RNA sequence: CCCGCAGAAGAAGCACCGGCUAACUCCGGCCAGCAGCCCGGUAAUACGGAGGGUGCAAGCGUUAAUCGGAAUUACUGGGCGUAAAGCGCACGCAGGCGGUUUGUUAAGUCAGAUGUGAAAUCCCCGGGCUCAACCUGGGAACUGCAUCUGAUACUGGCAAG
């Protein structure tokens, strides 16, 4: 059974960027696509669409640079046999902040950075590098 | 609590001038400089990791004039200190009274100048102080007080140190026999040849 | 201009008929003090050609790297086959703290100040071999501004 | 290795025993020497390797191994052991120069080592 | 002579990248001028020009 | 009852008094309501060696406490270095 | 604590030098001997002695014991095809986990505040003993607990799908 769906929506874009697949799908999720929102953001997609009206279908671009993948890796850090909730001040750095970490807090969905400007912590979702 | 035995000695294990005598005459005339001491000098197989790092740890040592336990305190404490560990020891050595002394030229060598802070020579601010490992600090003047500053050896060494060129880091006035310890020194100001790195690591082990 | 450093020798066997006929085994590495670095790995009967035929496949070969102006770009970790490798940037003054092989790898690297320890085994070539990759893999902060389409102070 | 599990049931600190009892955490013990003996050693050494049997203060019989060329010792020896054990089933070795043992004769190397005095020259 | 006309640190090292008295035997530190030389370190055309 | 006194706590031939508001019955050294100043006999020139947070002790002595002769002395000390 | 007197005067040992592991030569027969793990049978840098040397230093060594290294119980931080390690296979309570959308609550969770969190100890900045040790002002911290006010992304619960 499904356990994760971040989890699943990591996964596929990993092996989508692994296979050189232009773009990748999955079922829709207002987390799932506010998260898609975020990596647009940052700038490791080239857009993502949401498309259905009873069991939608979230679809991402995928993104290569040189040839190679963008997202040079990612991992999710909570999980539901293991959560991860951190304080403002005890927000992590990926990559030495080349990278970014996902994290919701009470507004929203967002990246560490901009939480950090903001002053709150929350959930950290995943590392994206 | 002290090496009492020959200097140069030292000096030639090591394989550097380690300044353990004033400089009149020149160290090779002295001693076979490039020569390892004891039997099995001419012998010379390139060393180990761990023993170039003892070998350059000794030699800063040997340099001050600094026995090992003190020498690990004075490294925790540089560790314990904000900025480049290595530098901070360094700076700390030479913080030392008696090797203030010899920089401003009060002694002919670093033992010399040991010998007369111990003898109640020297003052700091005003006030005697007999102890060599006592740190001087920022803008502490240092003299020999009125009883010591008759004595042929002081001028002696104070010629020594003219010969040789002058550290930045202080000011000294040969006639009043009074150096200011202006600012802790910098890390260019002192020798390139102390790798302070290596000597950091082999107390990281 | 190119210094370089022999980690490791070891003499090697190959039984036969007669007997054991030793060769030996010559692990060096080379780097300019800059980003580029290169290990050598020769065998020869006798140690000086050994050495000698490694030095030349160091000299070749070769590697470039982005290094902060000291130290490194980011905490990396570098893998191989027995020997995993985490090293992070470490403060001006601090030195290379390394354990061995990798000490002489940085040090021809021309790094500076860096802390390193090595997970697993630590078979001398393998863990060159994991800070090579360590080193290759990293990625300078202007070169992630490229990547991903964008100003270096956008990433900050 | 599951959280759970360890839960259940921790981790087990592994319990090494001393490997000299008899001195029940005393830096030595004293004894009195129920038999000296030497004995041969295990392949692939060749010595009459000098020992004795030796009855404890706290009660405890064990041997003890004997250092040095040359001992004193006798029955109703009165002796002290340090511990330390010679590579079958001795673990203990007697301080040379104490109680009744005496120092080794004529060795100026590690003199503590074998109770032995400084020589006066 | 220290220092005399023909000087050490007024002009250069008479030797190559070398201090004259003694310290600098390879190519690493070009420049130092330490306390037991108070001699320059550069080329033996260097004091031609000085 | 709670008086307002010293403690001891310095070095060997170099005492340095810190003045506690504590039960009576506790040991000297021992359990003390708070610290309302010090006491430092060894004082150097131009450093104070004496200081003491005077409405606290005021308080207290209104809560219905007992001073140390010393204390009282101290006080005075300050009202008259005042 | 200061002042006066005399004169180098009254003041250096331990351990080790096969490798690990800094430190090497000569002289004496698988014995005597060494040894933490991995020497000795006639040329022993490994036994004993001398020489030289290395490292500590009013101490130096052994023994004892704790943590380390040991990621060698692996939360951080391990593994199980052949090296130890998948139940012989199933059902299945307890128990752990839980697809998706809306509504609510605020329990967990985050934020802010109050109370506490002895003193001492640690550390940061200072002061005082001729320095240090030591004493010592002020901070910081004491990761925590309780109580208030909030946030609602998630997890949870309640209601509907
Ligand atoms: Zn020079």
């Amino acid at each position: 059974s499904m356990q994760d769906p971040i989890a699943d929506m990591l996964t596929r874009i990993r092996n989508g960027q692994a296979a050189n697949k232009a773009a990748v799908t999955m079922p829709s999720s207002k987390l799932k696509v506010a998260i898609a929102n975020v990596l647009k953001e940052e700038g490791f997609i080239e857009d993502f669409k949401v498309e259905g009206d009873t069991k939608p279908e979230l679809e991402l671009t995928l993104k290569y640079f040189q040839g190679k993948a963008v997202v040079e890796s990612i991992q999710r850090v909570s999980r539901p046999g293991l959560r991860i909730y951190k304080r403002k001040d005890e927000l992590p750095k990926v990559m030495a902040g080349l990278g970014i970490a996902v994290v919701s807090t009470s507004k929203g969905v967002m990246t560490d950075r901009a939480a950090r400007q903001a002053g709150l912590g929350g959930e950290i979702i995943c590392y994206v590098a | 609590a002290r090496y009492l035995g020959p200097k140069l000695k030292l000096s030639r294990r090591e394989g550097t001038d380690l300044f353990l005598k004033s400089g009149v005459r020149a160290i090779d005339t002295k001693c076979k400089i490039e020569q390892a001491p004891g039997q099995h000098g001419a012998r010379k197989p390139r060393l180990s990791d761990y023993g170039v790092q003892l070998r350059e740890k000794q030699k800063v040592r040997r340099i001050y004039g600094v026995l090992e336990r003190q020498f690990r305190n004075y490294y925790k404490e540089a560790a314990r200190l904000k900025g480049n560990t290595g530098e901070n020891l360094l700076a700390l050595l030479e913080g030392r009274l008696d090797n203030v002394v010899y920089r401003m030229g009060f002694g002919a060598t670093r033992a010399e100048a040991r010998q007369l802070v111990s003898h109640k020579a020297i003052m700091v601010n005003g006030r005697v102080v007999n102890i060599a490992s006592y740190q001087v600090s920022p803008n502490d003047v240092v003299s020999i007080r009125e009883k010591a500053k008759k004595q042929s050896r002081v001028k002696a060494a104070l010629e020594l140190a003219e010969q040789r060129e002058k550290p930045t880091w202080l000011e000294v006035d040969a006639g009043k026999m009074e150096g200011t310890f202006k600012r802790k020194p910098e890390r260019s100001d002192l020798s390139a040849d102390i790798n302070e790195h290596l000597i950091v690591e082999l107390y990281s082990k | 201009e190119l210094q370089e450093k022999l980690i490791a020798v070891n003499r090697v066997s190959k039984t036969v008929k007669g007997g054991r006929i030793f060769s030996f085994t010559a692990l060096t590495v080379v780097g300019d003090g800059n980003g580029r670095v290169g290990f050598g790995y020769g065998k020869a009967r006798e140690v000086p050609a050994a050495i000698q035929k490694a030095m030349e496949k160091a000299r070749r070969n070769m590697i470039n790297v982005a290094l902060n102006n000291g130290t490194l770009q980011h905490p990396v970790k570098g893998v191989h086959t027995g020997s995993r490798v985490f090293m992070q940037p470490a403060s001006e003054g601090t030195g290379i703290i390394a354990g061995g092989a990798m000490r002489a790898v940085l040090e021809v690297a021309g790094v500076h100040n860096v802390l390193a320890k090595a997970y697993g085994s630590t078979n001398p070539i393998n863990v060159v071999r994991a800070t090579i990759d360590g080193l290759e893999n990293m990625n300078s902060p202007e070169m992630v501004a490229a990547k991903r389409g964008k100003s270096v102070e956008e990433i900050l | 290795a599951t959280v759970n599990q360890l839960v259940r049931k921790p981790r087990a600190r592994k319990v090494a025993k001393s490997n000299v009892p008899a001195l029940e955490a005393c830096p030595q013990k004293r004894g009195v020497c129920t038999r000296v003996y030497t004995t041969t050693p295990k392949k692939p050494n060749s010595a009459l390797r000098k020992v004795c049997r030796v009855r404890l203060t706290n009660g405890f019989e064990v041997t003890s191994y004997i250092g040095g060329e040359g001992h004193n010792l006798q029955e109703h020896s009165v002796i002290l052991i340090r511990g330390g054990r010679v590579k079958p089933g001795v673990r203990y070795h007697t301080v040379r120069g104490a109680l009744d043992c005496s120092g080794v004769k004529d060795r100026k190397q590690a003199r503590s080592k074998y109770g032995v005095k400084r020589p006066k020259a | 002579e220290r220092d005399g006309l023909f000087c050490a640190r007024i002009f250069g090292p008479v030797k190559d990248y070398e201090c004259l008295c003694g310290k600098y035997k390879r190519l690493k530190h070009r420049g130092v001028i330490c306390e037991k030389c108070g001699v320059e370190v550069t080329q033996t055309k260097v004091r031609r020009e000085r | 009852m709670v008086t307002i006194r010293l403690a001891r706590h310095g070095a060997k031939k170099r005492p340095f008094y810190q003045v506690v508001v504590a039960d009576s019955r506790n040991a000297r050294n021992g359990r003390f309501i708070e610290r309302v100043g010090f006491f430092n006999p060894i004082a150097s020139e131009k450093e104070e060696g004496t200081r003491l947070d005077l409405d606290r002790i005021a308080h207290w002595v209104g809560q219905g406490a007992t001073i140390s002769d010393r204390v009282a002395a101290l006080i005075k000390e300050v009202n008259k270095a005042a």
